[PDB]
């Protein structure tokens, strides 16, 4: 019985209790999903006596696993075909890992780890760093690093983040903790194809190659999902509180749950207060892409929604986008700063960001502003779904199962409200995990039937 | 301010065009767009004079008169962009789609879909990444119920058909079902003769649409002669027999 609370004066249960007149007490409570179905199990199908209405006395200091066992078994139950034989043992078990998949990135996002090149140099210290062009002046990248199936160099070669318009706030979020070696090595065999369990002793972070995963799996895949599943709710808490510093947007995160829980970090990434933050971001960029209409000088007295706002961006933005873009590809340091009517636009920002001395960086200042409206008319684009879904747990629903990448989820929580995750969006591209010991095998093998195979295959990767 | 002296100073322009374009592009963004035909009609005739040189600096001239000629936005730098998206089909390179896309997209009409999804379709030939790509992102993209239809009866004809099933999925979600069978069919054609696939999408096609025992009999044949003879057959046909 998880009871939520007594009788009072209103018959509720409590949530500062009313005056508690007599030493009675009614109380309500509520132990799992399938509290009132083993009893009903037994007086529909075996027909036995009652158990949960045959009451005698109350004491203080399952079921949900037997029904998980019984979908998950009587469904097709198709698994990672290099994680069922590594769940019954036959197969070679060093085959689950990266060097036994064969689909390795050829070269991936090893950014966040790395946030000096020379770092980086030493911590590869079994392989040929191959880092491209040799000014250190030049070269503290969120570098693309091959390695190689000679046979055994480092191919580190420089990248530049694509600029996102004139203003220094949104600095693209870089890491801070210069995680391991072999932990660098566990956030890479993690974001590669395969499985991977992180030996983390006492105070190693162990979170901080979550984090890391996360970040680098949002780098190497855009569009993919990651289910980040715990044990107890530390995990999620904690690896959210450490995310928080990281170049992730707010419509790409969310979570599960199994019941009431207060908010551990900072910033709710719950159902309500989500779906409310996210209109008062939707608010954001209705207003910004109107101060941007007014910025193109048309006339109009009333305002526009979430569709019109996406169909006028296309239609305003991206034809003035166009007559640039045919200015400047077909383009002087004068023209890269007036042929771009963005003026009255970044007219609120810092000093005219095409700077017209170098006609290149004043490109990429004036196609970073113009992706810059191109992202408010995408989150315009995502709160096409704000607008679309009807009640608070819909749009946390919608909103989860449409554009938030990164769900977070408890282990009975997810095990008890797998089946609703499935129908509205349980997308299992990629799993990040923490507490491993912390779960058992039942607790580690019920979540792997969170979906249904695809055309005769598995969502894991 | 006369659009004689403009087009006369477009007309007259000698040597190299590009001053012509810029200083054309220059006032006719100044002024108003009443000159639009002959700003089209004088692209046309750019285009019988350069068309021979490179590809380069002469289109990039065009793309930028046709976008400045588009004052915010208009139906002519759209039904024009679809004619420049039919030129701009001989490519060799696909930025050229990438680009016009864009031009078909200036606004966000009727227009330039059906520049896009045939461009989609002869992006599916002997690569499906184009092809299933903008399959998912047209299904998830700006709303019309009749697109995706057309991308499964697209992927309906390309070699695969998981694509088809992708968008028959995703408008099943959420004519159009007859399209979703005659794509069943297309993929149930007897190839994959292990008597599974024609079978599924006869159950899917016969639940999405209702034939009163049409499908159900075709069906029916098809599965009872792909039957056997043990428990397996005995119990098909009797339940053919009574359903």
């Amino acid at each position: 019985c998880e009871i939520q609370g007594m009788l009072d004066d209103k018959g509720r249960v409590i949530e500062p209790r009313p005056n508690l007149r007599g030493e009675s007490r009614t109380f309500r409570v509520f132990l799992d999903p399938n509290q009132y179905q083993q009893d009903m199990t037994n007086t529909i199908q075996n027909g036995a006596e009652d158990v949960y209405e045959t009451f005698n006395i109350i004491m203080r200091r399952f079921k949900a696993v037997l029904e998980t066992i019984r979908n998950l078994m009587n469904t097709d139950c198709v698994v990672p075909d290099w994680l069922h034989d590594i769940i019954l043992g036959y197969g070679d078990p060093s085959s689950a890992h990266y060097s036994k998949m064969p689909n390795q990135i050829a070269t991936l996002d090893f950014n966040d780890t790395f946030l000096s090149i020379e770092h980086l140099k030493a911590s590869f210290p079994g392989h040929n760093v191959k880092v491209t062009v040799e000014d250190p002046a030049l070269q503290i990248p969120p570098f693309r690093i091959t390695f190689p199936v000679e046979a055994k160099t480092l191919i580190v070669e420089p990248h530049v983040i694509p600029n996102r318009g004139p203003y220094p706030y949104n600095q693209p979020k870089r890491n801070t903790i210069q995680f391991t070696h072999t932990q660098i090595e566990a956030i890479r065999a993690g974001m590669q194809p395969g499985l991977t369990m992180v030996v983390g002793p006492p105070g190693t972070g162990k979170t901080d190659v979550a984090v890391q995963i996360i970040s680098n799996i949002y780098h190497n895949f855009p569009e993919q999902r990651t289910l980040i599943v715990t044990h107890s709710n530390q995990a999620l808490n904690q690896l959210f509180e450490k995310i928080m510093a990281l170049d992730i947007d707010e419509r790409h995160l969310l979570r599960l749950g199994h019941g009431e829980e207060e908010l551990e970090t900072e910033k709710d990434f719950s159902r309500y207060g989500r779906v409310n933050y996210v209109l008062a971001r939707r608010i954001e960029l209705l207003e910004e892409v109107k101060r941007l209409q007014k910025s193109l000088g048309v006339p109009g007295d009333a305002s526009y929604t979430c569709e019109t706002a996406g169909y006028f961006f296309l239609y305003q933005v991206m034809s003035r986008w166009e007559e640039y873009i045919s200015k400047v590809k077909n383009p002087d340091v004068t023209e890269v700063s007036t042929f771009f009517p963005f003026h009255e636009y970044f007219a609120n920002a810092p000093q005219p960001i095409f700077k017209g001395r170098s006609y290149e960086e004043d490109m990429e200042i004036a196609e970073g502003c113009f992706r810059h409206i191109k992202k408010i008319f995408t989150q315009l684009e995502e709160f096409r779904a704000s607008e679309l879904l009807r009640s608070g747990l819909d749009r946390s629903k919608y909103l989860l199962v449409k554009e938030a990448k990164i769900i977070a989820m408890t282990c009975t929580h997810a095990a008890l409200k797998r089946h609703d995750l499935v129908k509205l969006g349980f997308k299992y591209d990629n799993i990040l995990m923490e507490e491993a010991a912390q779960i058992l095998e039942i607790e580690t093998f019920i979540p792997l039937l969170l979906q249904n195979p695809q055309d005769g295959f598995s969502r894991l990767k | 301010f006369s659009v004689k002296c403009w087009l006369r100073y477009i007309e007259f322009k000698q040597g190299a065009p590009k001053p012509r374009l810029n200083q054309l592009y220059e006032r006719a963004l100044k002024l108003l767009p009443c000159s639009y035909k002959l700003w089209y009609r004088y692209l046309k005739a750019r285009r019988a004079q350069v068309k021979h040189r490179c590809v380069t600096d002469p289109a990039y001239e065009d793309v930028n008169n046709c976008h400045e000629r588009a004052f915010v936005f208009m139906h002519k730098m759209p039904r024009l962009w679809l004619d420049y998206c039919q030129f701009l089909m001989d490519q060799g390179r696909v930025t050229h789609t990438r680009r016009t896309f864009d031009r078909a997209l200036r606004a966000l009409p009727i227009t330039q879909h059906s520049r896009i999804w045939p461009l989609y379709l002869r992006f599916l030939r002997s690569h499906p990444l184009p092809e299933t790509a903008v399959r998912g992102y047209r299904r998830f993209l700006k709303l019309s119920p009749e697109s995706a239809e057309e991308y499964i009866e697209y992927l309906k004809s390309s070699d695969r058909l998981d694509e088809a099933a992708q968008r028959l999925a995703t408008v099943v979600n959420d004519n159009y079902q007859l399209w979703h069978e005659l794509c069943d069919l297309i993929s149930q054609n007897p190839d994959k003769v292990q008597s599974l696939n024609v079978d599924a999408i006869i159950r899917g096609g016969l639940t999405r649409f209702t034939d009163q025992l049409g499908k159900l009999w075709c069906s029916l044949a098809d599965y009872y002669i792909r039957s056997g003879h043990f428990e397996k057959a005995r119990d098909v046909y009797e339940e053919a027999i009574r359903t």
